[PDB]
């Protein structure tokens, strides 16, 4: 068996790797969350003009049909 | 980023004591788990 | 005991980095990709892709 | 059989530790301009007395940690194959 200060730089590698890889998803979720949001963004400003020229057809269809 | 810089004190000395050493690798699985199951409901999140 | 709780918590982390970096899946998990998309929306997209900033 | 197990631990994650750093083998050889078929790709690559595959791995963890001081340095300086050219590149190792 092992004696101890090599289990102590074991878990310290162990939290090594554990902090690098917390880091790394860290920044891959903050690129994801910045392109996530501006895409989500602009669809939902297409969003917003889709349904204002469908109201506009809407209210064009209702107003001559009760002329 | 969001994290203080102050880590660079804690690891550069030699480690001594088992209790703190165990706690403070609990604590990064702990925060691995955490940052994974959120990285996983803000994927399905954005996709639903 | 101490001394089994650290051998136990040891063999669990080893098993666990073990089976993490034991598959080819990875590039997604590095690199969250931003695709659920179909092929006609993207020129949307295109149209006002600077007008955002 | 502890220094064996301290040189298998040593070799397992350092490839632990550079797949988590951000490599790729294919291009990475193609850059180096080296063949693949001939390449013990993986977790024994050093297998053998391997000069290649550390030089690629060495200039990849310079150029991670100061991109700016690799294109400082080895932009007019990067002499990576022949024997002379190793012995540069190990003065420069050895001074870093």
């Amino acid at each position: 068996s092992p004696d101890l200060s090599e289990a102590m730089e074991m878990m310290e590698s162990q939290t090594l790797l554990l902090t690098l890889l917390s880091v790394k998803m860290e920044n891959n979720l903050a690129e994801f969350e910045r392109r996530a949001e501006k895409n989500l963004l602009i669809m939902c400003k297409e969003k917003e003009k889709l349904q204002k020229k469908a109201h506009e057809l809407k209210r064009r269809l209702l107003l001559s049909q009760r002329k | 980023k969001n994290s203080s810089h102050h880590f660079v004190e804690t690891f550069n000395i030699k480690p001594q004591d088992l209790h703190k050493c165990i706690a403070r690798c609990h604590f990064a699985r702990s925060r691995f788990l955490q940052i994974l199951q959120r990285q996983d409901c803000v994927t399905q999140k954005y996709q639903e | 005991s101490l001394m089994e709780h650290f051998e136990d918590t040891r063999e669990k982390n080893e098993a666990l980095l073990g089976e993490l970096f034991s598959s080819p899946h990875l590039q997604m998990l590095l690199n969250p990709e931003c695709d659920p998309w179909p092929l006609d929306m993207q020129p949307l997209l295109n149209k006002q892709s600077d007008d955002w900033q | 059989m502890s220094s064996a197990s301290v040189t298998a631990f040593e070799k397992e994650h350092l490839w632990m530790y550079l797949q988590a750093l951000g490599f790729e083998p294919g291009p990475a050889t193609i850059a180096c301009g080296k063949i693949v078929s001939h390449t013990h790709l993986g977790v024994n690559m050093f297998d053998k007395l391997n000069r290649d595959a550390f030089h690629i791995i060495s200039y990849f963890l310079f150029q991670v940690l100061d991109q700016s001081l690799t294109k400082e340095v080895f932009k007019f300086c990067w002499p990576p194959f022949d024997q002379k050219s190793d012995t540069e590149f190990r003065k420069h190792c050895c001074e870093w």
